[PDB]
């Protein structure tokens, strides 16, 4: 699959791509947390059980 | 206080007894709105003020939660 | 941070309150003594609002959406008095920090001013705002007599709020002030529709065109309604409009109810009932 | 201690505290004026 | 001496500040005591 | 001298590092979705 | 179709979002507009890199943009590069956010609310190639209104209410007619300064202009023109500098706090 | 016609054509999706 | 600031403050013979 | 627009078919499409 | 089209990559969305299993 | 522990405590009275 | 770990962090105040 | 893995994280108080 | 050319694209017959 | 050497933080087993 | 030059070695917690 | 200057423990008043 992917940070820096990333990432599992708590069958904490 | 005197060679007395008047009739006029909103003293109502008595089972009001 | 021409600006000296404790800038913004009072004003009222939200209403009625989250005043039975922490004391500790917020927000705008060199407009102008707002939540519920008639905190609740009010007068279109402050924003978004336009379009000209000169503008608006007012005039002239209607929104909802209890077209009769027709 | 003058402007120390104790003044008024069994403005 | 006041003309205006005010607060009284004849507030 | 200014040896250390650092995070995740289906399977 | 696009959806819905999507458009090109001027910033973040992390922001900066200027007077780029310069303060403390001090003698020292940059050393043009703001004493045409003062020989008076010398002519401006200035010569040291209308004011009563910026010995180090007919850009900006550092620097107690 | 492209500025025109094709493909599979007849992701 | 002139100040300040306080008291006693809160 | 002719050339040979195959794309997908269900 | 390379010529190659991701993105999610909306396609209260 | 009065102002932190102070007994004064066993001026 | 004050700088760092603390308590309180079973003010 | 400090600057990386971290223990404790089940100050 | 790339820079780029883009079109259809398998929507 | 201040300032500064921090914790410590001897909440 | 944030390599390993100790106090003292509430009242 | 940054805290402690005193007098006058833990 390219060997010389690596190339790919001579187009873009590091640093930002990192950033955008980490920022998406917690946005993206605060978002599925949210949307299960939302619903009756997945809310881990109203469930009743144990 | 016995050299108030000295109170006057800091604040201006043409600019004080503006701001004095201007305030004392802020005050009265404040004052005299009070008392007519109050139900107790509001002589604009007349000396021999008498509200309507309820002879029946009515009420001037409606009911309200 | 700073922009590239800022370094030359940032001095010392020109505070109001605190000297030299508080005299520093965090990352691009400048603090001074109020904006640590206003700073932590915010924080206070942004975690009771979270609070409010997460105890809600009730046990049942209780939700984290956006849209119905909302903190409502007490009960008109209290009067102007303080209401217990759960049935209304809150929304009133709450109003409190706003104001507080509100007031170290312009008077650090005072002391930039005072820094920079500059006229002290822009903290006048906002002024008009926090009046409104006070106007709002402080002279009318006074006038009126309980805390009960300010409006619920809550991004859809308050336009309930506004709803309920509106209609407790039949016909709110016939108010007069309220007519005059409609007018007022209407001219107001005109002008700066035609301001924004004629800068852009002098400033970007037909292709293979230079920057065009003073004269066009005036002669543009000279020659589609015969009269231009000039450079400064048409900033004059956006102030005192967008201040205006402002106050005349203020003059409108202070006289609903303090002053007028009874349907605003019945207003009206003072002119029908005149001798003359 | 007296020295607190030398640390402090009396002009504007007495400016201030004016306003302070008139705010002060009006605030304990309005509460009291809004407590039905201290009102004093009926009967 | 900041508002440029000779010590004379200060304590000649204080005088009659003092004196007007005193008229000012005997009317003040007097019209007191009426209205609390007329119908007492305590 | 590239658009990012990165050396030749300086881009292949970063990408050595990149996916070492993704494929665990991706272990990771693959451990907590064989957990969470042993509690509440969703399909 | 119809309005409901399956059980849940609808079109009032899909617009909305249609929306949304626009406006996020729409704010960044916004902000890509704002970063034409003063970017990319100066911070420790590029210094401490020995300038090789440069900080934008985001969105990061726009192509270059091309303005020509009327009468052959250049081009100019909207996003450019311009020289560091080395401030003539220093500062109070070694943490990052501390304010700088003006160093030597606060009026003459270029820094704070006395600070400038340096604009094109040229006069600004009319329609026909004029200079644009010119004294009363080459614009024979214009006129004072009917049933005004007309403040030539009137009296200036310093900040402390002390006389600093007398109005001699008026600089109007040609292609709006309008006050820019007013000269006036100092009876200090037989020169002629101007001064700009937004730091004097009218007592039009007694026939005065209030000059509440600086002191009355302040006006003998007002910076003077080239030529005694027209002005540049560079000398407008330097003279009503001058003047504004006056709002800070002109005595002991403008620098605060109130308490 | 291979000089329309002296007038046109070919790189304009793509990015201008690519989004012009994107919206009209969304907009005409909401129009299907819109008509009970042709729903998809309904029953049948 | 100069002993001389710098608790002169202080000499009346005091006064106007006690000469505040004793109406202030004053009125308080009334009060409280008005109608007791505590 | 600061094009030369020849620059005009092989622009227009690619487009043109980048374009047909877009189109024969599209033929394919609506001749299945009609075998799904026809709308005429 | 065998020539197609010089493509990369008239437009840089580093603004297709962000502009490709954030699209692909956006598309996933949407589509995620219109599937979550229905009540046939809905595995989160589709009742199985 | 005492060396802090040297580029710490003491007059400038005065007034800053005392609004402090000042703000804190008008919150308590307050909270008191929003209690209804606590209140002093509706009670008995 | 005593040379985190050359990363962060004493005269901001304590504002802030005193700024925290204190709203910190006056939360806590009101939380507290607004539970009827830890409620200290109704005799 | 201690090159990363090269990339990152750690004075805006540590205000960063701890800013991040207080939020997300108000918001769990926040989520944890709004349901009878787990609040500790009626429901223990 | 224009955007500072050269042509012999422009063919490899494109011949990383096409085989990046083969598994991306790759993944995607192993998805989408999964999903075929689980609930047929034609 | 971002905060202006050597080692040993930062020594002669950290110790007395972390004296008064020590001196700050007793007092929550005491007190919050004074709170859970009033009423517990476990 | 130097490194894209200015850090050497020792002065970046130093930074690392106090990082990992905090972050592993930090997760200690949250291990501990989660456990004490798991025998508390258990939530899955 | 060294007859502020170290003398000045004999004023200062003195006046805080001072106004100390009195609250706690308050506090116990009020708590006579009426308990509240
Ligand atoms: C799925 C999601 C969908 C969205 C997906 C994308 C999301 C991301 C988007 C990112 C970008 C955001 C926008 C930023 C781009 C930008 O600002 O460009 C800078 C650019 C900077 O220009 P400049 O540097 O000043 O250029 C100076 C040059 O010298 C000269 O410049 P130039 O001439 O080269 O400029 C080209 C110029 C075209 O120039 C020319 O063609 C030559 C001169 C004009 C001739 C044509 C006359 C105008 C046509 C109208 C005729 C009116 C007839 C009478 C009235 C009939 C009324 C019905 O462009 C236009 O003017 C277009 C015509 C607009 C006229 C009508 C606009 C108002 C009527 C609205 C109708 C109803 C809309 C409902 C929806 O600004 C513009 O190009 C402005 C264009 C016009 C603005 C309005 C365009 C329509 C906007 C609709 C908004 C609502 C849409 C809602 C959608 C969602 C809800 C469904
Ligand atoms: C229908 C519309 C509905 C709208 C709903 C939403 C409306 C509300 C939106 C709220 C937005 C809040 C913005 C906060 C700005 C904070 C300052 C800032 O850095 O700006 C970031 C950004 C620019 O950042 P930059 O200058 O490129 O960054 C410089 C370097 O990155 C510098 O690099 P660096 O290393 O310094 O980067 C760190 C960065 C950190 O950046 C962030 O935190 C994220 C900011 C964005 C989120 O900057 C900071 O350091 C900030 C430090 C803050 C410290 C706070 C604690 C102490 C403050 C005490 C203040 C006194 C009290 O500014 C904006 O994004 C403004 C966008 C405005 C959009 C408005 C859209 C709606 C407007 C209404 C429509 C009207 C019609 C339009 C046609
Ligand atoms: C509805 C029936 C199934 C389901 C049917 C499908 C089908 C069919 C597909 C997916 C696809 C996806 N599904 Mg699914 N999916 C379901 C429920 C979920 C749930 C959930 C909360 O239940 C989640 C979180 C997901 C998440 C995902 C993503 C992993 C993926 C879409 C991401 C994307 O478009 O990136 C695109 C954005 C990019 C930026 C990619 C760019 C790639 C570059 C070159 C590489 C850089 C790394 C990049 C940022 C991330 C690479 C990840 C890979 C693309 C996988 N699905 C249900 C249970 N799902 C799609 C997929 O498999 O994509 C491969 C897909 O075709
Ligand atoms: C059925 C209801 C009635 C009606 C009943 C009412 C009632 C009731 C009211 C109005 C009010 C208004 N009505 Mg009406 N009104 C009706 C129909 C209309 C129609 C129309 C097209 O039919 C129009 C154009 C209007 C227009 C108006 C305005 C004149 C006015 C609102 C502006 C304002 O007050 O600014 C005021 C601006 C502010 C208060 C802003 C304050 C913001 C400050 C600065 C605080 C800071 C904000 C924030 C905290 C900052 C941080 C935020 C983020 C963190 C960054 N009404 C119908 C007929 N209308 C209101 C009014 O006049 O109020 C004075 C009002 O109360
Ligand atoms: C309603 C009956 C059928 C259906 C009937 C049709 C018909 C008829 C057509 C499509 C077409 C498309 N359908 Mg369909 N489609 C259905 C439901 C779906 C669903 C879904 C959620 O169920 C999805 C995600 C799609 C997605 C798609 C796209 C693959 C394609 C639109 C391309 C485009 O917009 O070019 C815009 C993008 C550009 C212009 C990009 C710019 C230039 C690029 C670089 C060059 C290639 C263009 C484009 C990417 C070509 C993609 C073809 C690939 C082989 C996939 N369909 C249902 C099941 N669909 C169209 C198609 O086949 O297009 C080729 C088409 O004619
Ligand atoms: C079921 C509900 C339980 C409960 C179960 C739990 C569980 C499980 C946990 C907590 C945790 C926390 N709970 Mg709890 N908690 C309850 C009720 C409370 C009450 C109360 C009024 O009743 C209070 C005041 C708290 C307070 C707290 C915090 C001390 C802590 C969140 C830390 C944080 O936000 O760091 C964010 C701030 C930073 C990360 C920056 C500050 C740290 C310093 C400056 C950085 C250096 C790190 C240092 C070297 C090592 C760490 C020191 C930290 C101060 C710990 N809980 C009830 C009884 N609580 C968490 C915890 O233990 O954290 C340690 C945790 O795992
Ligand atoms: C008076 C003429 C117009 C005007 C002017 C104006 N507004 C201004 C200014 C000026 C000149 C500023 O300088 C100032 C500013 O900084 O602008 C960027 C500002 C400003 N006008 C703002 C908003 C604003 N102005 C409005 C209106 C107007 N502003 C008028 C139309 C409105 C309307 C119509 O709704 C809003 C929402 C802010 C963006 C800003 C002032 C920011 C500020 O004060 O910040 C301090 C406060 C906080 C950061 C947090 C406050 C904490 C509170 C607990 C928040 C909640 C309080 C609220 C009572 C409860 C919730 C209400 C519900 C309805 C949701
Ligand atoms: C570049 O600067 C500009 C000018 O100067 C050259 C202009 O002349 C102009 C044109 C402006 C005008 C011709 C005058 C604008 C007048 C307006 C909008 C009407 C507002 C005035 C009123 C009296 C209406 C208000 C009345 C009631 C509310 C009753 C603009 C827009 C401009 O931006
Ligand atoms: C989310 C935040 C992400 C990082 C934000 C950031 O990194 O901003 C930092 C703010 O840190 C700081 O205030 C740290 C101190 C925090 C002070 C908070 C003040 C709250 C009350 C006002 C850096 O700013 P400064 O040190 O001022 O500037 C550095 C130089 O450019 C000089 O200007
Ligand atoms: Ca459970
Ligand atoms: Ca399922």
């Amino acid at each position: 699959m390219s060997p010389d992917l690596w190339k790919i940070w001579l187009l873009i820096d590091p640093r930002r791509v990192l950033i955008a990333v980490f920022a998406f990432l917690t946005i993206l599992g605060l978002a599925i947390h949210m949307i299960l708590l939302s619903t009756t069958e997945f809310n881990w904490l109203e469930d009743g059980i144990p | 206080p016995q050299q108030l005197y000295k109170i006057w060679l800091a604040f201006d007395p043409r600019m004080a007894l503006i701001g004095l008047g201007a305030f004392l009739f802020a005050l009265a006029l404040f004052i005299h709105y009070m008392l007519l909103s109050s139900p107790g003293f509001d002589w604009l109502l007349g000396p021999d003020h008498a509200p309507v008595a309820l002879s029946a089972g009515m009420s001037a009001l409606p009911a309200g939660r | 941070a700073m922009l590239s021409f800022e370094r030359k600006y940032r001095v010392r000296g020109g505070t109001l309150i605190g000297g030299d404790l508080f005299d520093f800038w965090v990352g691009p913004f400048y603090v001074g003594f109020f904006g640590v009072t206003g700073f932590f004003f915010a924080l206070l009222g942004v975690l009771l609002i979270v609070w409010g939200a997460t105890i809600g209403p009730n046990a049942e009625l209780q939700t984290y959406n956006i849209w119905q989250i909302s903190i409502a005043p007490p009960d008109l039975s209290y009067g102007l008095g303080m209401a217990p922490l759960t049935e209304g004391g809150l929304w009133q500790i709450i109003t409190i920090c706003a104001i507080g917020a509100f007031v170290s927000w312009a008077l650090r705008e005072v002391e930039i001013c005072r820094k920079l060199g500059i006229g002290f407009h822009i903290p006048f102008a906002f002024a008009f705002a926090i009046g409104a707002y006070l106007v709002l939540v402080v002279v009318r519920p006074i006038l009126m007599g309980a805390w009960g008639h300010g409006f619920p905190y809550g991004i859809l609740s308050h336009l309930d709020w506004v709803s309920n009010v509106g209609y407790q007068f039949l016909h709110f279109h016939y108010n007069p002030a309220h007519m005059l402050a409609i007018t007022f924003f209407f001219t107001n978004c005109l002008a700066l529709s035609m301001h924004g336009s004629l800068i852009l379009s002098v400033t970007n000209p037909q292709k293979g065109e230079e920057v065009k000169t003073s004269e066009h503008e005036n002669t543009f608006f000279r020659d589609i309604v015969g009269y231009s007012i000039g450079a400064l005039a048409i900033h004059r002239l956006g102030l005192f409009l967008a201040l205006s209607a402002v106050f005349w929104s203020a003059v409108c909802i202070v006289i609903s109810g303090p002053f007028w209890t009874r349907g605003w077209p019945e207003w009206w009769n003072w002119w029908l009932e005149l001798p003359l027709w | 201690m007296h020295k607190i003058w030398q640390i402090f402007d009396p002009r504007r120390t007495l400016v201030a505290l004016f306003g302070f104790l008139f705010v002060l003044g009006l605030l304990i008024h309005f509460i009291l004026l809004s407590s039905p069994a201290f009102n004093w403005l009926s009967g | 001496s900041m508002t440029g006041l000779t010590e004379q003309e200060a304590q000649e205006f204080h005088g009659i500040f003092v004196q007007s005010m005193t008229a000012f607060f005997g009317i003040v009284v007097i019209a007191h005591i009426l209205a609390w004849l007329w119908r007492p507030w305590l | 001298k590239s658009m990012t200014g990165l050396t030749e040896d300086e881009a292949k250390e970063f990408h050595g590092i990149f996916t070492q650092s993704m494929t665990m995070f991706f272990g990771i995740v693959i451990i907590a979705h064989i957990l969470a289906w042993l509690w509440r399977p969703w399909l | 179709m119809s309005a409901a696009i399956t059980e849940y959806m609808d079109v009032a819905q899909l617009t909305i979002w249609a929306f949304w999507f626009f406006f996020a458009g729409l704010i960044i090109y916004l902000r890509r507009e704002d970063k034409r001027e003063g970017y990319p910033l100066d911070s420790d973040r590029t210094e401490r890199s020995g300038g090789r992390v440069k900080v934008v922001g985001f969105p990061d900066l726009a192509d270059p943009k091309t303005f020509v200027l009327p009468h052959n007077a250049g081009t100019v780029m909207a996003p450019r590069v311009e020289a560091p310069t080395s401030i003539n303060a220093t500062p109070v403390a070694p943490f990052p956010g501390a304010p700088f001090e003006p160093n030597g003698d606060p009026m003459l020292s270029g820094f704070g609310p006395a600070a400038s940059p340096d604009r094109a050393k040229h006069c600004d043009l009319t329609f026909e190639g004029l200079p644009k703001i010119v004294p009363m004493r080459v614009a024979t045409d214009f006129s004072i209104a009917d049933k005004d003062p007309d403040p030539r020989g009137m009296t200036v008076v310093g900040l402390d209410g002390e006389v600093a010398g007398t109005i001699s002519d008026i600089w109007v401006d040609r292609s709006e007619p309008q006050i820019r200035y007013l000269e006036v010569d100092v009876s200090a040291t037989k020169k002629k300064v101007l001064l700009p209308i937004g730091f004097s004011r009218f007592d039009k009563k007694a026939g005065k202009v209030k000059v509440a910026a600086i002191k009355a010995a302040h006006f003998a180090n007002v910076p003077a023109l080239s030529k005694p007919d027209q002005i540049t850009l560079y000398e407008e900006d330097k003279v009503c500098a001058y003047y504004a550092g006056g709002k800070l620097y002109a005595t002991a107690e403008r620098a605060g706090p109130l308490l």
